RNA sequence: UUUGCUCCACACAAUAUAGAUGGAUACGAAUAAGGCGUCCUUGUGGCGUCGCUGAACCAUAGCAGGCUAGCAACGGUGCACUUGGCGGAAAGGCCUUGGGUGCUUGCUGGCGAAUUGCAAUGUCAUUUUGCGUGGGGAUAAAUCAUUUGUAUACGACUUAGAUGUACAACGGGGUAUUGUAAGCAGUAGAGUAGCCUUGUUGUUACGAUCUGCUGAGAUUAAGCCUUUGUUGUCUGAUUUGU
RNA sequence: GUGAACAGCCUCUAGUUGAUAGAAUAAUGUAGAUAAGGGAAGUCGGCAAAAUAGAUCCGUAACUUCGGGAUAAGGAUUGGC
RNA sequence: GAAAUUGUUGAAAGGGAAGGGCAUUUGAUCAGACA
């Protein structure tokens, strides 16, 4: 949602042309991080060790209200509301390897090159 | 340095120049010298 | 680090106003000056002494002065803890003349 | 740096300012010595 | 921002591949003329020779090529090294010296090979990347923000900013623009009043304007010039690796 | 108050200071303006714009239904004390 | 609690549209079938 915007260079921190400052999103995102730094605060997790793990916002039901256009016609003049939401995560390291072994499966042509590899050979 | 010899006569006249106005380029200036300026206007309230 | 320090400053107004619109001119007065105090004393927080207000609008809108005395008090900030610890606070100076005063500190008390 | 005026009599054997004066308008460069500090060689190669 | 980078070495791991599988094997010029050998007087020369295709040339035998012995040669060749030289058209390649070392199918021997079961590409090239190791080598900047105006709709461009011919804020001097400030004084002033001690300038004042101090006063970089004075500031933010 | 004036312009009383803001000041605009020398050559055409303007005094044509035409035209003067 | 349509995550492609047909490489995924 960015066509026709204006051009900043404070965008070039993130490889961008166009970027904004918009106010009333930014306070009301972080006025919902503070409440997951509450809720994990709450729960006993290492408050350093925080990452915002997933963020998603869509559309909330619109509002209708209407605007006074020429020749005595109504248009609709509506609100764009949000559902936001976000899941904070302790941050962890490592993973280990662990997983299937591979089911070898090679015709007797096949074991032959092998054994004889060993046979003739290191 | 330019890229052909001009025989212009325009070019290779030697000019030689009498007079080059010194005067302040920040108004409509009369003097060159602040020795031309005193020495026209006498002195003033500041001054010796 | 802080430093609590008074001094008394003339501006040049008619410099950083040549030019502006009329009926903004001495709005943009005031505006000059908060950014006069924060090239001095280095504090977002800047206030303005009523007077300093009148001072400004002795002479309609479009009417300032080309030059203006003033008291710049950087004082420490109080209560409710606002970001930065300090703040800046233009009084106006009763000269007669504000021409060719240069900047004195005051000694306070 | 900016221009200036000049006032210089002029050599054009044939015009009706022959050996009279004019006043003609000239820039000034200022041209303080400048320092080499760097060499570079170029080589002809069928790109350039 | 948790030991990050780079070149040399191996180790694992990935991921790719317009498509290895003995060798891209170097004059130039002519074509109703040339290549090569050779002789000479060194020429547009004598003599000879070749072509008629690279079907050539070189290489090619050994567990996808193992393990071994010996003779004859004194040659070849693979590798790491060292000497001297050449190459800028994109040089990044060529050549030459000298030791060391493997191989030699130049020739003669000893041993091995099956059972991959009658074929199943029967796996042997080189791509880029990433993770630890240790053997050298190296210790920057760019962007936001602030700022200049040689630039600008926004981005962009052009300057400046860690302590100095620094930068800003005032102040001073130059440079300009206007046309003589406020104040004070006067025997300037058409003139008007008021108290007499009714004038041998009678006095107190008042009067557009005038004159003096006064080319004075005001303004002057906001895209003028300059500065030994005055005062202040001089590490916030983010990003980047072959 | 100026002035012919309930005009315009400024003020007393009373009433407002309501009309999204902030930063800039590119092109192109809308609305307000000036421009050397020339002066309708512009254009369908003076479209637009500009010039005139109050008051006092001098001066005033053709034509006329004698009522006009007529502020015709053309001119001078205008503060302050 | 379908669709149009939207947010996040996962995979894939993209040198002036995208979608489609025959065929096959590649990756992902799946049935059946052996005995
Ligand atoms: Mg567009
Ligand atoms: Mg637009
Ligand atoms: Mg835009
Ligand atoms: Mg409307
Ligand atoms: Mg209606
Ligand atoms: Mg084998
Ligand atoms: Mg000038
Ligand atoms: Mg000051
Ligand atoms: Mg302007
Ligand atoms: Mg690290
Ligand atoms: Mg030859
Ligand atoms: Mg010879
Ligand atoms: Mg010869
Ligand atoms: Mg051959
Ligand atoms: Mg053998
Ligand atoms: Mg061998
Ligand atoms: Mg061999
Ligand atoms: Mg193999
Ligand atoms: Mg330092
Ligand atoms: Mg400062
Ligand atoms: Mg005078
Ligand atoms: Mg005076
Ligand atoms: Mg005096
Ligand atoms: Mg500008
Ligand atoms: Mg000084
Ligand atoms: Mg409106
Ligand atoms: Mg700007
Ligand atoms: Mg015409
Ligand atoms: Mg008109
Ligand atoms: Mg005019
Ligand atoms: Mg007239
Ligand atoms: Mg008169
Ligand atoms: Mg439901
Ligand atoms: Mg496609
Ligand atoms: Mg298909």
């Amino acid at each position: 949602f960015n066509s026709s915007i204006g051009r900043t260079a404070q965008g070039k921190e993130f490889g961008v042309t166009k970027a904004r400052w918009p106010a009333k999103s930014v306070k009301f995102v972080q006025g919902l991080l503070q409440n997951a730094a509450a809720n994990a605060e709450a729960k006993g997790l290492d408050a350093t060790k925080l990452y915002v793990s997933h963020i998603q916002v869509n559309q909330a039901p619109k509002q209708r209200r209407r605007t006074y256009r020429a020749h005595g016609r109504i248009n609709k003049y509506e609100s764009s509301p949000s559902h936001i939401e976000l899941v904070v995560t302790e941050k962890e390291e490592a993973v280990a390897k662990a997983a299937e072994k591979k089911v070898v499966r090679l015709t007797s042509r096949q074991r032959g090159r092998i054994a004889a590899q060993k046979r003739i050979a290191a | 340095k330019s890229l052909y010899t001009n025989t212009s006569r325009k070019a290779l006249e030697e000019v030689s120049l009498k007079w080059i106005d010194t005067a302040s380029k920040f108004g409509k200036g009369r003097f060159q010298t602040p020795a031309e300026k005193h020495a026209f206007m006498g002195t003033l309230k500041k001054d010796l | 680090l802080k430093d609590v320090v008074t001094r008394e400053y003339t501006i040049n107004l008619h410099k950083r106003l040549h030019g502006v619109s009329f009926k903004k001119r001495a709005p943009r007065a005031v505006k000059e000056i908060k950014k006069f105090a924060k090239l001095h004393m280095g504090t977002d927080d800047v206030r303005l002494a009523p007077e300093l207000n009148q001072a400004i609008w002795k002479r309609g809108v479009k009417g300032v002065e080309y030059r203006l005395r003033l008291r710049i008090s950087r004082k420490r900030n109080e209560e409710e803890d606002a970001k930065n610890p300090l703040f800046s606070y233009v009084e106006p100076v009763l000269v007669a003349s504000a021409k060719g005063l240069q900047t004195v500190v005051v000694e306070e008390d | 740096a900016g221009m200036t005026t000049i006032v210089r009599d002029l050599d054009r054997p044939g015009s009706k300012f022959h050996k009279r004066e004019v006043v003609e308008a000239v820039t000034v460069v200022d041209t303080p010595p400048v320092v080499v500090v760097g060499v570079v060689g170029y080589v002809e190669t069928p790109r350039g």
